RNA sequence: CUUGAGUCUCGUAGAGGGGGGUAGAAUUCCAGGUGUAGCGGUGAAAUGCGUAGAGAUCUGGAGGAAUACCGGUGGCGAAGGCGGCCCCCUGGACGAAGACUGACGCUCAGGUGCGAAAGCGUGGGGAGCAAACAGGAUUAGAUACCCUGGUAGUCCACGCCGUAAACGAUGUCGACUUGGAGGUUGUGCCCUUGAGGCGUGGCUUCCGGAGCUAACGCGUUAAGUCGACCGCCUGGGGAGUACGGCCGCAAGGUUAAAACUCAAAUGAAUUGACGGGGGCCCGCACAAGCGGUGGAGCAUGUGGUUUAAUUCGAUGCAACGCGA
RNA sequence: GGCUGUCGUCAGCUCGUGUUGUGAAAUGUUGGGUUAAGUCCCGCAACGAGCGCAACCCUUAUCCUUUGUUGCCAGCGGUCCGGCCGGGAACUCAAAGGAGACUGCCAGUGAUAAACUGGAGGAAGGUGGGGAUGACGUCAAGUCAUCAUGGCCCUUACGACCAGGGCUACACACGUGCUACAAUGGCGCAUACAAAGAGAAGCGACCUCGCGAGAGCAAGCGGACCUCAUAAAGUGCGUCGUAGUCCGGAUUGGAGUCUGCAACUCGACUCCAUGAAGUCGGAAUCGCUAGUAAUCGUGGAUCAGAAUGCCACGGUGAAUACGU
RNA sequence: UCGCCCCUGAA
């Protein structure tokens, strides 16, 4: 949840919420579970699967941008 | 599509009829439908899907929408003039041209269905789980479908235009 | 679910206060719908009040209260990510409503002749901590300031504080609580 | 039940009553039985012409 | 539910070796037009400034 | 809160420095401050706070036991943290503001944390 | 003869295979230091562990197993499958100019080889996890899920068994048939004056046209349109069982029925319904409050019971001060 | 059959026509906003329409109009000081008819759409409040015993009529109510104001008697006349003092009353005596967001004669609502 | 996150 990149200014609240961007991910959170080959690997395949419809939505989107009815 | 029922020449029949369901909120509804064709001893055959809380107007709804799903046929005897072994939906469909001298040879809906069109000496045939509601598209695979001597006389002559062109 | 404002009540003003928050302590004094019953009681404790003790006619309510009164109400609701049930820090008209009604429950647990000699009495003892309806307060208020583990849902919040920015640590939640 | 039928007013003051009539104190009995008793009779014994319905005036 | 419309509104039985049938017959003869929330007097506004009194003193 | 209090019977192994160790574990907190010279100062838990359940890991839970362990250091003299934020339940800034909030302040923001390439196998756990 | 196939040359990329070295992180043990009354776990708990000094934390040493990130529908292999780093030995794929061979090809019952994981034999190794097992918990019971421990095993070497929802539930080979976008890897061209602009091959996803299909969908990497050869199926239950043979050390695997019994079994899709599935929205539904009942007596109904009769009907709410 | 309950006062439920699908069906009715609303707006193979919501109907919150007697009484007089008499129709009142509220208007917010939030005017704002309104249906739900009716059965009877008894047994259990467990109260004194209905098998003033219930005498009344009617909680005083009692009232006996042909099981009321259990109710469970809850009386129907029930009417009159 | 089973039939 941090790095070894130091903070030695004053604080009582520091930036270490983005430092946990840089360690942390749910690789402290699989050491109580165990897993197959399978389920991680389909799920990566769910955030692949995002960026490809990212496109497509785009051309649905445009249709309704269109009108007002918001 | 356009009328195959016309005055002093129609030829009204009907093919299935039945009731079906859906569940709905409450209990169950039933609606009646059913097939029909309506011909005119020389061809112009369709067929529809009444929905009704009742059979007559099944049968009304049914013949409506028959004219607005009318296939045009033209042949000579009282036979399909062109073998059509095509399938459509699960029903397998066979058809025949046969010579005069012989019935229509069915018991299903190709009995009506073949007899309407203007035919009454073809031999029709059918494997596949027996089911008279798909056993109408035979309209398909036979009447839609089909060829006649001057379609296949036309491709004789096309070709020989096309060398002299040249 | 719940649509719009709550009511309000429009109360009058009090023949020797013109308070309608001591007219509100008549209304927790009432019983059986019969503000005339509970405005002998009121007045004849108000004077108790005033012998037995200094203070003021608008002391003798006012500041013994704010001594029966937490700032925390710790409710109910099953969820808590521990099955726990959450401290509220209630809003200072609520405060007003807990003192008030606590004082009455007070005199139900007393015997000590009328009603008025009850209350009065208690409300003496209750300026200085040193009655029974404040010893009330010292389980309401000594329970939520020395357990919390506030108004969040704990595991349902926490994966809405994941996705907003990366943390497990208590911030507002972005995703359902649902 | 399924239907409740609601026709309580639709006869009021939204079409006319089908048997419009008084009577004083001791009296409100007696109208009742005999009208209703007529027409039982009344609409048996006509059956040559379509009814579209008795009232009476009294 | 209409209140400004003629609903109709009788019944019949049959009495058959089949059981019996009720028959419920169910017109709108009205739709915007009533029949006792049309055609009627009312009386009073009569429009006098004076409400005539008896007289003479004693 | 209802934490207990700390002290030492030592006032000669401070060199004014020690590392903040935080361990912001899912069913507990534990904070303890050692010395910058690697040996114990003091410590303190939830637990020992008083909490139970999975009350022990909250923010309330973890502020508490930051400072019944302030209590146990204070005596020597230490004004400086080297934050060891690690484990994956709450409490992990928890304990860091309350310590700042406690007469100590931040100085360095350190990583040491196990991370495992697999070397254990994980167990199971709950699957109610 | 060269278009099929194959070889040669030159490069290209990759977790292809086998073997041997090597690094650090993490857990654990052991040793030492510091510090004290808790630790751990959980929805709550308890078993267990701590003053004989644990937990944590720091220092030293040792061992086993696995290599965080990297990392992605990214890549490679015939498939199974294959991840830190390095060396050695070695296989496959592809592209580029040409050059050569000259149908040498394709498929295949039998046969032969390769086989995840578990298992078995033999010898090494043992940290963590974990069948078994033992306490505890939840439950009416709980020989379980849950918690604390923990043995075989997992690991290494060699041999054996050969199975898997061994999957793309899609035999292999060859040939064709709209396209679009992305990914990946060669190579030619273009003020390469732009990490690129335009091509053209190999591999890989997503979308989708025609067509096909019962539909879901498949859709140039087909379930489209053709041929070649092989394998299999022929109602379900009985049964992947019996019997015999075969294979194995065994566990079992493999080949593989019948009697009997039934009128269905089954696939896809439709609408509603239900979900301790999700999202959304209300109601004294809850929270927050206020007042009751169940206690007691009486009034009233009912059941039970009794009586010659205790006339009959109503049956959570929507019967039971109801018809009355 | 007819009638009714039920989810449910639910915002849903369908259909025609076209299109899509081989079909079942789908679309619409879904989505983006929004409302109490399938409400409205926009969009979208949907275009239209029906039922339900809403709608129009009543009633109430104001102000106006009529009509003023049995109702009102200001300005005007009597007085007996009492709307009791004349006078006055102004006022309240009655109850017929209108005025009014529609997101109509102002500002912001909201796609400039609907709408939402404050504001103004007003008696009242945002389905104003309450009725009627309870769909198409589902539950082979109930009801052949209100009534109707297909079949069935009884025929010197199961039919019919009468006297007596049983329905109000009973050792119990359950449902729905009511009454207490008290000083915010009890009892004694005095005292404040009601509404809406009822009435010549009736209620009955007055006067007389009775402790009373009530009886005798009798006017009035089919009526904004007269009577039921004295409203009761409440209020000002007297007391009692936290006791199972000055709380509470069950039980039974005796003595009486009334309504009836007659009150024995099985009528109600009264009188005196006896004076109960109960000191405020577990597990559990239910109602309620305002003139509601709470509590206090009053009337009505059924009724010769029996309300702690049902039904209706007024008096006094809250707590709480962060939030879903 | 709070375990939680059980329900003869034709409208």
């Amino acid at each position: 949840p941090v790095i070894k990149v130091r903070e030695n200014e004053p604080f009582d609240v520091a930036l270490r919420r983005f430092k946990r961007s840089c360690e942390k991910a749910g690789v402290l959170a699989e050491v109580r579970r165990r897993e197959f080959y399978e389920k991680p690997t389909t799920e990566r395949k769910r955030a692949k699967a995002s960026a490809v419809k990212r496109h497509a939505k785009k051309l649905a989107r445009e249709n309704a941008r269109r009108t007002r009815l918001y | 599509a356009h009328i195959e029922k016309q005055a002093g020449e129609l030829q009204e029949k009907l093919i299935a009829v039945n009731r079906v369901s859906k569940t709905v909120k409450g209990g169950r509804i039933f609606s009646f439908t059913a097939l029909t064709v309506v011909g005119d001893g020389n061809g112009r055959v369709g067929f529809g899907y009444g929905k009704a809380r009742e059979v007559p107007a099944a049968i009304q709804k049914a013949m409506e929408k028959a004219r607005r799903n009318m296939i045009n046929v033209a042949l000579n005897n009282g036979t399909l003039q062109h073998p059509v072994k095509g399938v459509h939906t699960g029903s397998r469909v066979f058809m025949q041209p046969a010579s005069e001298g012989t019935g229509i040879i069915a018991g299903g809906a190709m009995r009506a269905v073949l007899e309407v069109a203007g035919v009454h000496n073809v031999l029709a045939k059918a494997y596949g789980s027996t089911n008279p509601i798909n056993v109408v598209r035979a309209t398909i695979d036979g009447l839609e479908n089909m060829n006649s001597p001057e379609m296949v006389a036309a491709k004789r002559g096309k070709s020989v235009e096309e060398i002299l062109g040249k | 679910p719940r649509r719009r404002v709550i009511g309000q009540r429009k109360i009058l003003p009090d023949p020797k206060f013109g308070s309608e928050l001591l007219a509100k302590f008549v209304n927790i004094l009432m019983v059986d719908g019969k503000k005339s019953t509970a405005e002998s009681i009121v007045y004849s404790a108000l004077e108790t009040l005033a012998q037995r003790s200094g203070k003021s006619e608008l002391e003798a309510f006012e500041v013994a209260l704010e001594n029966v009164r937490p700032t925390v109400e710790v409710k109910s609701r099953r969820v808590g990510g521990s099955t726990y049930q959450v401290p509220v820090e209630v809003r200072p008209v609520r405060r007003n409503a807990l003192a008030m009604r606590w004082i009455v429950e007070a005199a139900r647990k007393r015997g000590d002749k009328s009603m008025a000699l009850r209350l009065a009495n208690e409300l003496s003892d209750a300026a200085e901590n040193k009655g029974t309806a404040v010893k009330k307060r010292e389980d309401v208020h000594r329970m939520a300031e020395a357990n919390k583990a506030f108004a969040h849902y704990r595991w349902l919040s926490l994966r809405s504080f994941s996705h907003q920015a990366g943390a497990s640590s208590k911030q507002p939640a972005l995703g359902y609580l649902n | 039940g399924q239907k409740v039928h609601p026709n309580g007013i639709r006869l009021g003051i939204v079409k006319p009553w089908n048997s419009t009539w008084f009577a004083n104190t001791k009296e409100f009995a007696d109208n009742l039985d005999s009208d209703f008793k007529v027409r039982q009779y009344l609409t048996k014994e006509l059956a040559k012409a379509s009814v579209s319905r008795i009232v009476i005036e009294r | 539910h209409t209140l400004r419309a003629d609903i109709d509104y009788n019944t019949s039985e049959a009495h058959t070796t089949y059981g019996v049938i009720g028959v419920k017959v169910w017109i709108f003869k009205g739709e915007i037009l009533g029949g006792m929330a049309a055609v009627e007097q009312p009386e009073k506004p009569a429009a006098q400034p004076k409400k005539q009194q008896r007289k003479g003193r004693k | 809160a209802k934490a207990p209090i700390r002290a030492r019977k030592r006032v000669r192994k401070q060199v004014s420095d020690g590392v903040a160790h935080i361990h912001a574990s899912f069913n507990n907190t534990i904070v303890t401050i050692t010395d910058r010279q690697g040996n114990a100062l003091g410590w303190a838990t939830a637990g020992g706070s008083g909490f139970r359940g999975s009350r022990k890991s909250t923010p309330f839970a973890a502020q508490v036991a930051a400072e019944r362990c302030a209590d146990a250091v204070k005596e020597y003299g230490i004004k400086n943290l080297e934050v060891m934020v690690k484990g994956p339940g709450p409490g992990r800034e928890s304990t860091i503001r309350a310590l700042n909030a406690a007469g100590f302040r931040i100085t360095n923001i350190t990583d040491v944390t196990p991370i495992p390439h697999n070397g254990c196998r994980p167990p199971k756990k709950r699957r109610v």
